[PDB]
RNA sequence: AUUUUU
RNA sequence: AUUUUU
RNA sequence: AUUUUU
RNA sequence: AUUUUU
């Protein structure tokens, strides 16, 4: 039968560990579970499975275009505030919007701002102007996790245009996650 | 043989969208492509991050419990306010009320976070008084809910879903709001979850080495039949 | 191996000592502190070693690198009459 | 029969990126279109090369050894610098310091090459001292290793993993460092490997016929379970 | 069990034929080998299956690019000057950055300047303007090995862009080999 | 309506 | 007319 | 030449 | 790592 402490009795100094899924009752009720959609929304993989805005740079120039990427504390993506430790692939979609020329897109997490001067091995995809691509950067982090709010929780990005001429316009990148590994849950954020 | 056609390549039409990029559906970005030198993959390491394997359901987050509209300072309204931290005073009628306010999902830090996240949701909330008094301490204390309540006004809670708190060793009495709406699903953000009021039953005794009056906190989370359903915008900025 | 155990205690005692419960901190509880006051920190990991008196102290000086797993026990007591609540709570460097 | 309907071709959605061009994906690069008149392939051959087989692995030439940041003459300042070329000589106490300095792959020819090319990597590192002595010199050397080190200093070496090197037929000693770092991959280019140190134990003896100090070698290389991960920039133009 | 040869002492006369796996122990220590990804990066299929940049033209008639292709001295490519012969497919990775037009390119390993002059079977493929194309040249080299370091190691490249108007534009040219095979590894290079 | 093709 | 490829 | 992948 | 989908 149900015990008093399924019925609400209980004492906050017997939670541990973290993570006790009991069930409350009382007459006329019992948790009931029912679903309107196919699947879960609240699966890690299916909701940061879809992306975010991040940021927009407008260039001028064939300069090249060194942004720390970072989890937001904007779009649903804030729900991974919630965490402490991440790993896992990263989806970047990066819009080129311009008349004539070619996008060079990297992504690295190395820190070194010299590794980046070249582009060698750094994943060097080219998204034609006017175009838009969305490319699926692996965990080449030298940090087995990648504490979720640093400034650089994500490696950085790299857009180095290939202008004709004259030509100028704005590159609007935003990105989700793959599948994505998140540990140690930690206390909710706080509000602006 | 087919000797009788010219051979030649599949031919094909390209359907509406040249490069219409899906930025909404998972089964979308999963597939994208890979920067990676040979399109693989990486060994994960939980160890270091002291766990046996990653964290998959969000729903299990939204079921940890998180002090309402907490302050640095009680209740100093008699805890008419939205201050989950208020006080259980001996001087407090029979039958005046310690704590009374609506409830909303957003007056819950982790809880709140789902409401900035996803649009709507379904399931039981469940709300933790925790009264922090001596062992000598003694007394009732019976807190309602009216679900889906708006007046902001106290009122018999006869007919309210309530619970009857006497203090004992397990200080800590919980109070369940099965899922209650028009429909099958409601706004994260929208109409409140109803009316909490906490009224003295009987008052809090005392002796002379003991309090006179004592604090009390209130946390609250989801069911286990919790669900949130659409991701919509963000109503908030966090830091 | 001393057959007599003119030491009687276990042969790998000194081995596992450094791993013997310590005093980390005592603080003294001020009252009139508001909730969500901290009360007392601790330094992780490098107070094992807080002091050459550290069991720990000893080997901790000839390595640069640890990785191990923690058992705290806060003790705090408070005679019947007084009542209260404090929040013992571990923070990892992100959350520090 | 299926004549319900108008037979019409495949319809399909593009994807995003209309030509996008992926220069990162091995599996990408090798399915590209071939200019050959019938796409096909020719056949190698490794005799003229005389070799039997072709290179498949890099990491083989990182086991390699090579000499660290070789010069042309010995150490002019008793072997305090990174010159992996000096002199053991006969004068030096038996305390006193032959060689000291930070290790960085970048020292040695052969890593330096996977330095400029890969961004991480791990393994244990493998140093060899070879000491050129006449078959009458006689005499022992402590060369030891601090992973990780950063401070140029002469210090004991008494818990630094060394090598007593002992003048024999066979004079050519080695030492291996373990993978030693916070993580389970170190950049190639950037932390230390560690502070090296050949110290003088016993006094190189001699004679009337033989030297009075001789000349020292160190070479360095990868070990069996070496590894090498992303490929970065380049930090240095070679020739 | 262990000899004093597997622990340090030896002599380096004594390490002919080149290539030994030797083992080096002592007490607390053994080779480990430990993977962080599904597969190697170090196998020369897979590292040079990744594109480098090679150079950039800028056109403003209708003539033509002819220029020796050579491994690089500058990107993670350089790990090729470590070998000093080489064979097999090479992939070529051509830019067209036009307003309107179309580029001819085509790749062989004859030295001569006059069978070029034509194009008629070296390879014409056709990069719309504002397009990039990824063709792979055969070894259709007259010399069995590619010295790997020669200003020509690599055959030349021909770029002939058929214009339309008085546009102009630029061809950048970025390249990266199929499988690879190399031989006969030879000294480290040394530094500017 | 092998009234896409065998 | 394995006169796309085996 | 499992010198696309198993 | 059915850590694309069943």
């Amino acid at each position: 039968t149900m015990s008093p402490n399924e019925l609400g009795l209980t004492s906050a100094q017997d939670d541990g560990p973290l993570g006790q899924e009991k069930p409350n009752y009382f007459l006329n009720f019992r948790s009931m579970n029912v679903d309107i959609f196919t699947v879960s929304h609240t699966k890690v993989d299916n909701l940061f499975g879809r992306a975010w805005f991040f940021m927009e740079h407008t260039f001028t120039n064939e300069g090249q275009w060194r942004v720390p990427l970072e989890f937001p504390k904007q779009g649903h993506g804030s729900l991974s505030l919630l965490f402490a430790y991440f790993t896992g692939e990263l989806n970047i979609h990066v819009l080129f919007l311009s008349e004539r020329g070619f996008l060079r897109v990297a992504h690295t997490y190395d820190t070194s701002n010299d590794r980046v001067n070249f582009l060698s091995s750094n994943g060097v995809i080219t998204v034609p102007a006017g175009e838009q691509m969305t490319l699926s950067a692996p965990y080449y982090s030298n940090k087995p996790l990648r504490t979720v709010r640093d400034n650089n929780s994500l490696g950085y990005l790299m857009c180095k245009p290939f202008l004709t001429g004259t030509s100028t316009g704005k590159i609007e990148v935003y990105l989700s996650l793959r599948c994505p590994n998140f540990f140690f849950p930690l206390p909710a954020p706080k509000v602006t | 043989m087919s000797t009788k056609y010219k051979w030649t390549r599949t031919k094909i039409d390209i359907a509406e969208g040249p490069g219409s990029m899906n930025m909404a559906n998972v089964l979308c970005t999963t597939g994208a492509q890979s920067v990676a030198l040979v399109g693989e993959r990486a060994f994960y390491d939980p160890r270091t991050a002291g766990s046996k394997s990653r964290f998959d359901d969000l729903v299990k987050i939204a079921q940890l419990f998180s002090v309402m509209a907490d302050s640095t300072t009680p209740s100093e309204n008699h805890g008419v306010d939205a201050k989950g931290y208020f006080k259980w005073s001996a001087t407090t009628a029979p039958q005046s009320i310690v704590h009374r306010n609506i409830v909303y999902l957003r007056l819950f830090p982790n809880l709140n976070v789902f409401v900035n996240s996803y649009s709507y949701f379904r399931g039981s909330l469940v709300l933790r008084l925790s009264v922090y008094a001596s062992t000598f301490n003694r007394g009732r204390l019976r807190m309602g809910f009216f679900p889906n309540a708006t007046t902001d006004s106290t009122s018999t809670l006869d007919n309210a879903i309530y619970t009857i708190c006497d203090i004992g060793s397990d200080n800590s009495f919980e109070i369940t709001i099965p899922y209650s709406f028009s429909t099958w699903m409601r706004k994260t953000n929208g109409h409140p979850i109803g009316l909490f009021q906490i009224e003295v039953l009987n008052r809090l005794t005392y002796n002379s080495s003991s309090p006179s009056e004592v604090y009390c906190i209130v946390q609250g989370k989801m069911g286990q039949d919790a669900r949130f359903f659409c991701p919509t915008g963000s109503v908030v900025t966090f830091q | 191996v001393d057959n007599f155990h003119s030491m009687a205690y276990d042969i790998t005692t000194g081995d596992k000592n450094p791993s013997k419960l310590v005093r980390l901190e005592t603080h003294e509880w001020t009252p009139s502190w508001a909730r969500g006051y901290q009360i007392t920190h601790v330094e992780l990991p490098k107070v094992f070693w807080d002091h050459q008196d550290k069991p720990a102290y000893g080997q901790s000086r000839y390595f640069a690198a640890v990785r191990c797993g923690f058992h705290f026990q806060v003790q705090v007591n408070v005679n019947q009459g007084t009542a209260g609540s404090a929040l013992v709570v571990y923070e990892p460097k992100p959350v520090v």
